[PDB]
């Protein structure tokens, strides 16, 4: 390779050694994708090694089948897991996979082409083309909406998504009919991001979600197509760093939005992740305390419609500020919380009284026993429940784990942004190594 | 006698991977025997 | 330009009044990762 | 900068004779150690109760120190076994 | 032909690798003592006897629940010496009465006063000024007020911080439970300068990182720098300029901001210092007498420091009796304060 | 030269012969942190009691309502609105608005803007200066921190009222609940913190001690020392080299940092990466992935449980659990 | 001033290693040199000031000087004598320290 006596970065900034070595850039970004590949088959194997039928996914510390089981991989009506064997394909096929990955990884960074501007002018570029630019933005723009439209043809044409809203009980299910309205698509991007709206993250029916990726499909394609056919414009030109650390720190900042979005999805949504393989969120399990003591009160005998807390609020049922009669106590602030288990019970005017004490049955009082013991709250050493309590169950849910880890990965992608895109202005400005002795820019100032 | 000297690099990886090993040893008897809960 | 260095020294009794404890309480806590109750 | 007069760490920790010494020497140093506590010799010297001894037929509670003139003997019947 | 003071003067202050000299002969033999009753008292000493808890490796407890426990309550404040009334000689039983705690505070105590003693050994033999000794009353004055000054004034060792992580942590919500320690003045004075130096180890930090002077021609700037250079490093003037227009205001004395740097930290620990003296008496800030008897008399005024105060009863309540088994607290469940559900 | 309005407005934003350095990051800054700093001191001194639980009890936090500075403070928004935006205009009046917490959510929203805007404020101007841009990343620790309790915490509990009160007491009640909820001492993360600030606290301490203690005589006895330094000076005001010939012999030669450089990047480094992983701890307790539970970890043979020094903690816990929101709870279990 | 010959780094093997630790770049001093990320050298090397002071902070105070080591270090005096001794006691102390460790255990 380099050394810092050619190339002024230490061994600890080594990678910054490749900024314009193209060709061994190309197998480092190549290598670590098969490091990508590598783990999610080899993480893959492991979780179905380690899967017992006789526990659910969520109780079992497995984040990567829950992802198949949501694709309709294996499972049956209800979230039942029928067959791992799909499970297991999919891993080796990441597995073997990351194998010819690695190796070009590894050609196209020890033996490869340095550079390659000279002898490949298709993959060559330099940071400073702008138009060379766009078309690799163009070109793999397009494969992410090619991506997004596998989702869609599994959705819709092989075998079907999990819906955990099916009629007849959470199922996979064929799509038939997308919502690809504009108001639909453009209510959810513009949505605000506060309680009750939830921006994107309040997205409730698998027709939305694949009438998403279908809009994101085609736009993807149309933006991969624009992108190649156009050079950036002049408001652009003078507006961004067209340097390659500058390009780094705009991805940077972008899937640190991701990251912070992705900690939102697996914290309060449960169609795309569907509790049945994923657990009860924090609204879910503070909803089912309520229902699961409701239910037991009511066979004992008492009125929970007329039952006082002692605060005077009802006990069991309350009013949202909105007038929605919802469920009472602390789980008052999770009254916008909507599952599969509990719409049954929910009228145009809230939770109906007449359903809550005749037409309980008896699936809804099992899932929501269920989602109240697997409540999203353990240790760091996966001790289940609060923090004051014994060494009893060893549960963290996986909602947890996906939330608290991908939200320390979006952080930390965003102190990225601010390191690679203040460097990046420095670098190009021409003062990231220090101000100059001889023309300090202050001294030659009006003194405040 | 035998002349040579051991490398510098070797030394520090042989002397890392003992102490992962030995965290791993106590992390592993974190889990098992006694203060395991079990 | 030929250095010859002193083996004992007071450099050595500090480390080896902290490094000579260490590892036999490391081999004493290591043993108790093996104890049952 | 310069240097006190001892012999370089690194001479040392790259020389042969060091290793071939502190083969044997830091290896012999940990078996000790699992020996003090393995042969039992570790509760028998600081006193720490054993997985068995906590607790007593004649007292089954957590013990007690209430005297300070008489604690030699206090302690002596808390951890008879 | 020097006299012994002098012949043992020139070996102590001898130029070697680790520095004795004459404070060495009280640091070091103290020192390792101190270091080495922690982690023996961590690894094989037990707190069976002592506080019915279990606080070693050998006893199954990890690095964050072991402890080298304080001595029973009925000992009270005896330093309790290998030879003492108390475990007559008895090294096994010594450690089953918790004398450990006092070597390691005793022989811990004298280590810093011989490291404090260090600094002033070497700074006369440099020729320096002696800022750092000073600096180290500081950490000196929290420890002497914490480990002896505290305990002193309470019933005995028992209500010391125990040598440990947790018990530290016990020690601190004790200090919550019953002396409201949060709500003292002087634990805020040392909030803010703790906080307030971290802010200014920072703030100082990048600011000098960021003011550098091109000094080389390679993107890694720590290179381009000497030991012996007599021009700054890095430019006070941009510096100044930069934090007048962010902040407002700005350092303009390279001298003042390195003091201040000295002063915020050891200002902090000595005003915490004097709130645990304080508490050494139970002369502690736990209430204000005034929203007391505002809220006795009118039952809808509620606050947050009523709300604390609710907080240390509970913490008082479920927490004496087994933190505190020499008084022998039997509370049925019906009398401790417990709210709705939960 | 600029005639256009625009360019002549631009110019003066980016102008860097202001007292006050404005930007484009201030243009931002300057209207939130004002609208915050406005309703903040407004609220402080003459707001009415706030209904924090939902249960139709309010807590007073205002001066003019018996606080002092000390128990003073802006209470949280109402458990009932949970984390539903709740602007002034949302509400049917300005009392109702007052009753609910509506001014902390005026306060925390506009405020959370104003530190990420005053984080690239520090950027702008540094950029206009010509320096390096990074100590807006140093400021990311303490931004990171604040958003962590007044934004990421309410948003994994489902609830503005969980997150920290704007007050003295009120920050007191925070910590307290949360160390029972979430045992928060035994999380590895605000043992980083803590570390955090004690290391950073000592290397202050350390490095103003090591700096004055080595300052070049250019002065006499009857003036301060600091008179020896004049501001602009091209030479070196201490000798680097006796500060580390102290450091050195203190505790061995390579303890030290001979490197200037070297040991401001380690003085800044050591507390923001600190800070950044209590910032990332509370964010990840705002989840519930808590701390080390080690109860009940140490049993006998005959499987009674010897009880350790965190057992005594969660002794300490279980009675703050049981107190925090006495009437708050219907339920045994507190999974909100 | 610093005089690098006599920092005791004279004794490197491999030449970056040496220019490294001596704090010193023949490629950055030229002025047509340019960093990997385009940045076009000012004509300074590693260290501006070097020359006026000798070296930079890296030849001043190095932690890595071969040249003092001591070259009875070189070698193991006993020779093959010493290694096969040393062999054969460690096989030896190998299987007394694992039966004592089998010995004094509850194991079978
Ligand atoms: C300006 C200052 C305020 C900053 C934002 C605060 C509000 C963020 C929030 O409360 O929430 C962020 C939202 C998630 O909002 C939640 O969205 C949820 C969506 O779930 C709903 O829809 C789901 C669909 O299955 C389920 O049905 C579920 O039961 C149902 O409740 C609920 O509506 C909650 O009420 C709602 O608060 O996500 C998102 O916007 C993702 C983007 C924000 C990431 C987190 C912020 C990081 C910021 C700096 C670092
Ligand atoms: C995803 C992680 C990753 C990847 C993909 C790379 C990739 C690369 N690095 Mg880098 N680096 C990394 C992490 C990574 N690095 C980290 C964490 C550090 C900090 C320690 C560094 C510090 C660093 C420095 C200082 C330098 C590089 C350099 C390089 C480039 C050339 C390396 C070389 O040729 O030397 C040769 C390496 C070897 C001969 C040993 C590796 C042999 C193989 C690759 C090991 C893998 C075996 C694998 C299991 C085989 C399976 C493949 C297949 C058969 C299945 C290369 C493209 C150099 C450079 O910039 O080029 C100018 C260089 O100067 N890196
Ligand atoms: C996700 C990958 C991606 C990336 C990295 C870029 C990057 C870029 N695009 Mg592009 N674009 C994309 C996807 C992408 N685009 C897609 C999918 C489409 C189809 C909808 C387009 C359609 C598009 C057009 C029509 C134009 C660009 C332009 C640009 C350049 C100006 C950047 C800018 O100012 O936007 C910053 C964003 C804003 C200024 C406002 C965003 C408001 C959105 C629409 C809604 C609010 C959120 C820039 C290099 C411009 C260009 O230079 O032409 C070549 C241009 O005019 N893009
Ligand atoms: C300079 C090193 C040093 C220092 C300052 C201390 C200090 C201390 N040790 Mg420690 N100790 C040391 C080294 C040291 N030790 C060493 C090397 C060991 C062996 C490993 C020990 C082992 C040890 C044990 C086992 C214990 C202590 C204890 C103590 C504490 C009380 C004991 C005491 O001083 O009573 C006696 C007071 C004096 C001796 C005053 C001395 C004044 C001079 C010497 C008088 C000259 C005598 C001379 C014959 C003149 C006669 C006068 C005539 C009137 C009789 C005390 C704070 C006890 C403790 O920890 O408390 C819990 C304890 O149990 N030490
Ligand atoms: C070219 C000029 C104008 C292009 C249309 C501008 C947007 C139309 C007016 C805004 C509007 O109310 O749209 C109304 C349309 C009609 O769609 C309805 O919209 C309602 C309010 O948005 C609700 O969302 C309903 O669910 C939806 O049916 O939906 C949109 O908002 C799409 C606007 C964004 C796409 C515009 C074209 C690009
Ligand atoms: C140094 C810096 C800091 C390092 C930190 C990380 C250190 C170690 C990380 C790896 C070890 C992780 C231990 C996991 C313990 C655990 O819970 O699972 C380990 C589990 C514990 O689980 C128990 O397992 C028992 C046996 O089945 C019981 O029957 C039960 O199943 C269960 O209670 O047991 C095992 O599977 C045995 C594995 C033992 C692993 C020891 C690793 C030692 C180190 C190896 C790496 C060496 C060199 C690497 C070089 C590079
Ligand atoms: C400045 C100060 C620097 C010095 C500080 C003190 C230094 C050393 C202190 C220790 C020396 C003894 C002092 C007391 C002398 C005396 O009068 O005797 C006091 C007693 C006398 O003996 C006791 O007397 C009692 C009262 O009459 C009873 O008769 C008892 O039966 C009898 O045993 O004996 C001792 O306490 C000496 C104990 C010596 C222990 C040395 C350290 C042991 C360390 C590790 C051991 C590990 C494992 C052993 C177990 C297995
Ligand atoms: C654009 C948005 C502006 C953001 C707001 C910035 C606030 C500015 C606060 C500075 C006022 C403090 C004056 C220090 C006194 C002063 O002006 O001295 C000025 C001093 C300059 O010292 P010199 O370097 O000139 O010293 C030369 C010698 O003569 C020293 O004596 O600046 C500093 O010391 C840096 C410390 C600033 C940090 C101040 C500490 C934080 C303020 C605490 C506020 C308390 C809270 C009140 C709430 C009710
Ligand atoms: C109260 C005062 C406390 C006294 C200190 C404690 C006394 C016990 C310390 C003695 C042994 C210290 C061992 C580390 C001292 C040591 O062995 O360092 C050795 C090493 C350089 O020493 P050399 O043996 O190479 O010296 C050769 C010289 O001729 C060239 O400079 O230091 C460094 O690696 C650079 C800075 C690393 C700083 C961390 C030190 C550890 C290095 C490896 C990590
Ligand atoms: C460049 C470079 C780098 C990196 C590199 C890399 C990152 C690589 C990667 C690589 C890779 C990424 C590799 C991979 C591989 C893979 C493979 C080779 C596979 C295998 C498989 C098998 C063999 C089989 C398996 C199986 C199945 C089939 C079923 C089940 C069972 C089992 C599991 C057995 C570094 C850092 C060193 C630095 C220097 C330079
Ligand atoms: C799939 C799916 C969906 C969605 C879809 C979509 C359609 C998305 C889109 C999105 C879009 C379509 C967009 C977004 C975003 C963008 C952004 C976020 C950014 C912006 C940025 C920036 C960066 C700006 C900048 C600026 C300019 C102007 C230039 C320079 C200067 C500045 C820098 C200032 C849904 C929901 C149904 C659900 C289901 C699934
Ligand atoms: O709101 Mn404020 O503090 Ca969070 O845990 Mn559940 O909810 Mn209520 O209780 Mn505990
Ligand atoms: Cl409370
Ligand atoms: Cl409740
Ligand atoms: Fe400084």
């Amino acid at each position: 390779g380099r050394d810092q006596e050619s190339t002024g970065f230490a061994w600890w900034a080594g990678n910054a050694r490749l900024i314009n070595l193209s060709g061994k850039l190309l197998g480092a970004h190549v290598a670590h994708a098969g490091l990508i590949v590598f783990w999610a088959g080899a993480m893959n194997l492991f979780e179905v090694a380690h899967f017992v039928p006789e526990k659910p996914m969520y109780e079992q510390g497995l984040i990567l089948l829950p992802h198949l089981a949501t694709l309709g991989y294996g499972v049956g009506p209800g979230g039942e897991v029928i067959d791992t064997y799909p499970y297991f394909v999919s891993g080796v096929l990441h597995l073997i996979s990351s194998a010819v990955l690695g190796f070009g990884g590894v050609y196209h960074s020890l033996v490869g082409p340095e550079t390659l501007e000279e002898s490949f002018p298709f993959f060559g570029y330099v940071w400073k083309d702008k138009n060379k630019m766009t078309t690799i933005l163009g070109i793999h723009l397009i494969v992410l909406g090619l991506g997004a439209w596998l989702l869609v043809w599994k959705a819709m044409y092989f075998g079907g998504i999990y819906d955990t809203w099916a009629p007849g009980g959470g199922d996979v299910r064929i799509i038939t009919n997308p919502t690809v309205s504009p108001g639909v698509i453009f209510g959810y991007l513009f949505r605000s991001p506060f309680g009750g709206d939830g921006w994107i993250v309040s997205v409730d029916n698998m027709e939305d979600v694949i009438g998403g990726h279908i809009w994101i499909g085609t736009l993807c394609i149309f933006g991969g197509i624009w992108h190649i056919l156009t050079k950036p414009w002049a408001w652009a030109r003078r507006a961004f760093v067209w340097s390659g650390e500058a390009y780094l720190s705009y991805s940077l900042g972008a899937i640190s939005i991701m990251g912070f979005t992705a900690c939102c999805m697996a914290w309060f949504n449960t169609t795309a992740y569907p509790s049945e393989f994923y657990g009860p969120t924090g609204p879910e399990a503070s909803q089912s305390q309520t229902f699961t003591f409701l239910v037991r009160d009511q066979r004992l005998g008492a009125n929970v419609a007329s039952a006082q807390g002692p605060t005077g609020l009802g006990k069991y049922l309350m009013r949202s500020p909105t007038g929605e009669i919802i469920f009472g106590g602390e789980t008052m602030r999770f009254w916008d919380f909507r599952g599969p288990w509990l719409e049954p019970l929910r009228g145009p005017n809230g939770l109906d009284l007449n359903k809550l004490k005749n037409d309980i049955q008896p699936w809804q009082e099992r899932r929501a026993a269920e989602y109240m013991t697997h409540a999203p709250l353990g240790s760091l050493n996966s001790v289940g429940g609060v923090a004051t309590e014994i060494n009893a169950v060893n549960y963290v849910s996986p909602r947890s784990w996906l939330a608290t880890s991908h939200f320390c990965l979006g952080f930390f992608f965003f102190v990225g942004h601010l390191w690679h895109a203040g460097r990046a202005r420095a670098a190009a400005a021409g003062f990231e190594k220090g101000i100059d002795r001889d023309n300090e820019p202050v001294l030659s100032m009006r003194p405040l | 006698g035998t002349t040579g000297r051991i490398p510098l690099w070797l030394v520090g990886t042989v002397a890392g991977v003992a102490v992962i090993a030995l965290v791993g040893i106590f992390f592993y008897g974190s889990y098992v025997g006694l203060g395991s809960s079990l | 330009k030929s250095y010859t260095y002193p083996i004992f020294t007071v450099r050595w009794l500090a480390v080896h009044a902290l490094a000579v404890p260490t590892v036999f309480f490391l081999g004493a806590i290591t043993a108790m990762q093996f104890i049952q109750r | 900068s310069g240097a006190t007069g001892e012999r370089p760490f690194s001479d040392i920790l790259t020389s042969i004779r060091y290793w071939v010494i502190h083969s044997i020497t830091i290896p012999s140093l940990f078996i000790a150690g699992w020996l003090f506590v393995s042969t039992g010799l570790a509760y028998d010297v600081f006193g720490s109760p054993r997985p068995n001894e906590y607790f007593t037929e004649d007292r089954q509670e957590t013990p007690l120190i209430t005297d300070r003139f008489n604690a030699l003997e206090q302690v002596k019947k808390l951890s008879e076994v | 032909k020097r006299g012994w003071f002098d012949v043992v003067d020139d070996w102590l202050r001898r130029d070697r690798f680790v520095f004795v000299g004459w404070s060495g002969l009280l640091l070091f033999p103290t020192a390792y003592l101190a270091l080495g009753g922690w982690f023996t008292g961590t690894t094989f000493v037990t707190s069976w006897y002592t506080h019915g808890l279990a606080s070693s490796y050998l006893e199954g407890c990890n690095f964050l629940t072991a402890a080298v426990s304080t001595p029973a309550n009925s000992m009270g404040h005896s330093l309790l010496f290998l030879w003492g009334p108390e475990a007559q000689g008895d090294f096994t039983r010594w450690c089953q009465l918790g004398g450990l705690w006092t070597f390691v505070a005793l022989h811990g105590s004298f280590s810093l006063i011989g490291f404090m003693l260090r600094q002033f050994e070497i700074a006369r033999s440099v020729k320096i000024r002696p800022y750092n000794a000073i600096a180290f009353s500081a950490p000196i004055s929290v420890f002497v007020s914490v480990f002896l000054i505290y305990p002193l004034g309470q019933s005995g060792w028992f209500f010391a911080p125990s040598f440990g992580v947790a018990a530290i942590f016990r020690f601190i919500l004790f200090f919550q439970g019953f002396h409201n320690w949060t709500l003292n003045p002087f634990h805020m004075m040392g909030v803010a300068g703790v906080l307030g130096a971290a802010l200014l180890c920072a703030i100082h930090g990048a600011t000098v990182e960021n003011t550098l002077f091109e000094d080389g021609d390679g993107a890694n700037t720590f290179r381009a720098f000497n030991p012996t250079q007599a021009e700054e490093t890095y430019s006070m003037v941009t510096a100044n300029r930069f934090w007048s227009q962010i902040f407002g205001v700005a350092f303009s004395n390279k001298r003042w901001l390195h003091f201040f740097m000295l002063f915020v930290p050891v200002t902090g620990l000595w005003m915490s210092a004097i709130g645990v003296v304080g508490l050494a008496l139970n002369l502690r800030a736990y209430d204000f007498v005034s929203q007391e008897i505002r809220a006795a008399e009118d039952p809808e005024f509620e606050t947050f420091y009523t709300k604390n105060i609710l907080l240390n009863e509970g913490i008082r309540a479920w927490m004496a009796a087994q933190d505190q088994p020499h008084e022998k607290l039997v509370f049925p469940e019906e009398v401790l304060p417990r709210g709705n559900a939960l | 030269e600029s005639t256009s309005l625009w360019a002549r407005f631009c110019e003066w934003v980016t102008s860097t012969e202001n007292r006050l350095y404005i930007g484009w990051f201030g243009v931002l800054m300057i209207p939130t942190l004002l609208t915050a700093t406005s309703v903040f001191i407004i609220a402080f001194i003459a707001a009415p009691p706030v209904d924090i639980d939902g249960i139709r009890e309010p807590v007073s936090g205002s001066l003019l309502y018996g606080n002092n500075i000390i128990t003073g403070a802006i209470i949280p928004t109402s458990n009932a609105i949970g984390l539903h935006f709740y602007p002034i205009w949302e509400a049917a009046s300005l009392d109702e608005w007052l009753y609910n917490g509506g001014p902390y959510q005026l306060i925390v929203c506009h405020f959370f803007l104003g530190v990420c805007s005053y984080m690239g404020r520090e950027w702008e101007l540094s950029f206009r200066l010509g320096m390096r841009p990074w100590i807006a990343v140093a400021y990311s620790a303490p931004v990171a921190a604040a958003t962590a309790v007044f934004i990421i915490y309410p948003l994994g509990q489902g609830s503005f009222s969980d997150g920290m009160p704007l007050g003295i007491s009120g920050t007191f009640n925070f910590m307290i609940v949360f160390q029972a909820e979430h045992n928060i001492l035994m999380h590895p993360f605000h043992m980083l913190g803590v570390a955090g600030v004690f290391g950073g606290s000592l290397f202050s301490a350390m490095h103003g001690s090591l700096v004055t203690s080595s300052l070049i005589r250019e002065t006499t006895e009857n003036e301060s020392a600091n008179e020896g330094y004049k501001f602009g000076q091209e030479e070196e005001t201490y000798n680097i080299v006796a500060a580390h010939g102290y450091f050195g012999r203190l505790i061995f030669q390579y303890a030290s940092f001979n490197n200037s450089r070297s040991l401001h990047f380690f003085l800044a480094a050591w507390p923001v990466v600190g800070i950044w992983f209590t910032a990332l701890g509370i964010s990840t307790m705002a989840f519930n992935l808590n701390g080390f539970n080690f109860n009940q970890s140490v049993v006998d043979s005959q499987g009674r449980v010897i009880n350790t020094w965190a057992d005594i903690i969660n002794r300490a816990n279980l009675g703050m659990e049981v107190m925090h929101e006495r009437n708050a709870h219907n339920f045994p279990l507190d999974l909100a | 001033k610093i005089d690098i010959s006599k920092q005791g780094l004279n004794s490197i093997q491999n030449e970056t290693v040496k220019l490294n630790l001596m704090g010193k770049s023949k490629t950055m001093e030229s002025k047509d040199w340019v960093d990997p990320q385009g940045r076009k050298g000012k004509g300074y090397g590693v260290y501006r000031f070097a020359n006026k002071y000798g070296a930079n902070v890296d030849g001043y105070s190095p932690i890595y000087t071969p040249d003092t080591w001591s070259e009875s270090g070189d070698s193991y005096k006993l020779g093959t004598k010493g290694l096969i001794a040393w062999a054969g006691l460690i096989v030896v102390l190998l299987g007394v320290g694992i039966n004592l460790v089998i010995s004094t255990s509850a194991l079978g």
